[PDB]
DNA sequence: CATGTAGTCTAATTAGACTGCATGG
DNA sequence: CATGTAGTCTAATTAGACTGCATGG
């Protein structure tokens, strides 16, 4: 769709990241060797926020609440090169019994991707190149997914973390990134079985794990409820490091503001699946600078 | 936008969503009698429609956004109404080089709440207007229309507009806000 | 006192770790690149052993409590070329208002490591290269000192982490290692100021702080308990991190068996001071194979 | 190997008698002379400020006693530290591994150890204690390496008739079979 | 017929002050 | 006068069942 680039030609990238979490997004794309020229980032946690400036060192600008920038603020802290942001879907995913839908709670910040997409997308008359990502749940309801499609103009592409990851973790991908229909192909440092996430002397019962959440109650298995972990013969539950080998986040990506296991497993419960955002991102190595 | 010459005003070409407005636009002279083709279109669930779906309904003059006033038969939540009409606007408006005037206006019967105000005034861009006709002897207004953000209503106190709203628990105070839009489009009468 | 021994008659050093704690002694011999024969380490708590195996792969062998070693164990597990070990203060540092002193409580403990010393011990008529070093508190009872230093027939070298750490930890070192009483000196790699083991965008208000403990106040400086770092504006208490960077253990060092913040800290407050131990360890490495 | 000597080499003991004597006790079995020579017996009552130099430089030992205060209530210190520091002296009076004469060492409890302190006791002891009834013929635990302080059946009773219990003339013969090593006085 | 980028409720758990004093500075 | 390889409490705080049902298998 969008023409090819010239090496030369090629700039470091720009991008703004709405509802950043822990830097997934920038951490997929210094993985890939992209320049990165510019990362704003929306986000409220400060635990979440104490992440990415530690990780990162200060390479990330924060600009705290997606729903306080303004139209001025798209335009002096652009332009934008690529636009990513996962919601919360903690009213928009079936695991609630309370869920509020789309257009009450939390869910209505969908909205404010979509306000500030528009916001972002290169005036009528300029071809220059511009890439955008939305991640949502799969349990959602029929008539929330339609609305997400209409607002963004765009069917999305169900990829599931099981390709790539130890874990299942079904999500929806609206976006105009360059092959994401592609099939999702296994990269040669990936995890693919929980044994291989787990440390030293920790023995695996199954070789992938359920869907993990921010509850600790994810962790424990099937309908059961087993322990993942045989130790020293003694069963235990899942460790925070493994937790992030599980997600593709580097080891102790997550120890900072001394956080425990539930604040950690919070976290990482929301995030992206590295590999599966690296499946995306990587075609736009061809449109930006490389270091 | 500036004004246009008398010989020159083109008839609307209205977008009308939630709410028809064609017994108030012809009553005020901006539609035509015979009911030939040309004119307003008025669409009630628009879940489904798609920007081909605006494009090919002809370029517009105005769009119209309206909440049910107190119907109590609201199927959709307060806030969809709002989300929709934005939607739907960016579908309508023409080119960046714009020939003509572009007007678009969005009316709440007092539906919207406290919460959902501030995200109508966000995406609209625009703190809106509260045009009063309840003790003449409400319905607040977002609107680009230049002379309903020029002329000013009468003040009203918002710890009374809250006690009269649920207290009562549409079409003549909204005809003052259709009244400037006679300068840039033909009279009929 | 000890002969030198030439280069080609070394072997691997054997070690005998009484109260290992999170395995410092196995970390200090690794890091010197001395060749590790054998670390046998008693030891009875679950997150200290789960450190050791962890971090260190599986190379030491844990004997449970030292209560339970018989001279058959000596014997068996041995010959030993170094017996190291630090017993637990609780009874006997100034701290505790409550100590038992030595005879009772948990200061017991200490005879446990003079009752194994003398099983390691060479018989008489074998003058093979036998080192010992024992770790204990300055904060105590003049008369716990006074027969620490009988049982032990030798009096204690006073080591204060403050020249070589961002912290004072004042410590007594009986033992026989080469060159104990020789003047402490600092390395290039040594974190001296409490600002070279924070993160990025934390600010040091001190450059060393107090004796760190197992509790969280001994975070808290002062006799008006302020907090020692800075960061966005805000104060903020130390973090595990930089708590172990501080000690000079590597970073996430503690990040096992979903410790939290107390964990680490209880830990982290009864260990060694890493290069401390590292200038004790140091003229070992000429009696035993290098790595 | 601690075999029996004949009755024309038996030497005469020279003890270390610790925190009680036991000297008036030996007396009376004849296992030194009444005459004051100055070698036969060694009595410390604080041991805190003695070290390997002192024991060696009081000649060599045959026999090294250990006793508890007889629940005199006269004890500034622990019950556990009359064990410890009696452990410490007997590494010290021990002799080259190259065994010249019969060495003998004796610790005997006053019924002041707690269950905590005896299993401390018999594990650095490297025995656990016999227990040799005195009170009731119509009572001390023993740690030794003398043979006959582990061979012979004394009246085996039980721990609950310890307890309620606690609520010479028997620790005198368990000094006896220390009589078929050394010399005979009368 | 097992599953889920979660919320409420309750019992464990744990994070913080309150304590404590011999002793070199 | 300030300091300390800590032990109590008490009070926050967290950690863990119970819930919940559309939906392909
Ligand atoms: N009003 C708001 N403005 C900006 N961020 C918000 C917000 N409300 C919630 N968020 C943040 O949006 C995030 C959505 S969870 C997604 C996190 C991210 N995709 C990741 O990879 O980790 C949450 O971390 C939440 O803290
Ligand atoms: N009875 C026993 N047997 C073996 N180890 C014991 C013990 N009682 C306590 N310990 C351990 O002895 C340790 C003393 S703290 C010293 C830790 C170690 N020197 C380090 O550098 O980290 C504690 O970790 C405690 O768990
Ligand atoms: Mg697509
Ligand atoms: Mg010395």
């Amino acid at each position: 769709l969008y023409p090819a680039i010239p090496a030369a030609r090629r700039r470091p990238i720009r991008v703004l990241s709405l509802f950043d979490g822990i830097a997934t997004g920038y951490l997929v794309l210094k993985e890939l060797g992209i320049k990165v020229g510019k990362y704003v980032a929306s986000e409220v946690c400060e635990e979440s926020i104490a992440v990415g400036t530690v990780k990162h060192e200060g390479n990330i600008k924060y600009v705290n609440d997606v729903r306080n920038i303004t139209k001025k603020n798209i335009e002096e802290w652009g332009p934008f090169d690529l636009v990513i942001g996962g919601s919360p879907c903690n009213d928009l995913s079936n695991v609630n019994p309370a869920r509020k839908g789309l257009y009450e709670g939390t869910g209505r910040l969908f909205f404010e991707f979509y306000h500030l997409l528009n916001y972002s997308r290169p005036k009528e008359g300029d071809d220059r190149p511009f890439f955008w990502m939305f991640e949502n749940v799969v349990a959602m309801k029929v008539g929330d997914k339609r609305d997400i499609s209409r607002f963004l103009e765009c069917n999305p592409v169900m990829i599931d973390a099981i390709k790539v990851s130890a874990a299942h973790r079904a999500r929806y991908f609206w976006g105009n990134l360059p092959g994401m229909n592609r099939p999702v192909i296994a990269s040669k440092n990936d995890k693919l079985e929980l044994q291989d996430c787990l440390e030293y002397n920790r023995i695996a019962k199954l070789k992938k794990v359920q869907t993990i959440t921010t509850k600790s109650n994810s962790i424990k298995q099937g309908k059961n409820q087993l322990f993942p972990v045989v130790m020293n013969g003694k069963e235990d539950v899942l460790w925070c490091t493994e937790l992030e080998r599980i997600f593709g986040f580097p080891v102790h990506y997550t120890d900072v503001s001394n956080m425990g296991r539930g604040a950690r497993q919070k976290l990482l419960g929301r995030s992206w699946s590295v590999p599966v955002i690296r499946h995306l991102f990587a075609p736009l190595k061809d449109y930006f600078a490389c270091e | 936008f500036e004004t246009v010459p008398v010989w020159r005003r083109q008839p609307v070409r209205v977008l009308s969503l939630f709410e028809d407005i064609k017994k108030e636009l012809t009553s005020l002279g901006f539609l035509e009698s015979g009911s030939d083709p040309g004119q307003l279109k008025h669409v009630v669930d628009v879940t489904d429609t798609v920007r081909k779906d605006v494009e090919e309904w002809g370029p517009f003059d105005l769009v119209y956004g309206a909440t049910p006033p107190l119907g109590h038969t609201c199927d959709r939540p307060p806030s969809w109404y709002l989300f929709q009409f934005h939607r739907l606007l960016q579908y309508a408006r023409p080119k960046p080089g714009s020939p003509r005037p572009f007007f678009w206006m969005f009316v709440d019967n007092l539906v919207l709440n406290k919460e959902d105000l501030d995200v109508a005034s966000r995406f609209l861009e625009m703190e809106p207007v509260t045009i009063p006709d309840v003790h003449g002897g409400a319905v607040r207004v977002w609107s680009n229309i230049p002379a309903i953000r020029s002329r000013h209503w009468a003040l009203v106190s918002e710890e009374e507009l809250s006690l009269l709203a649920q207290n009562k628990q549409p079409t003549k105070l909204v005809k003052n806000c259709f009244l400037p839009l006679r300068e840039y489009f033909k009279y009929f009468s």
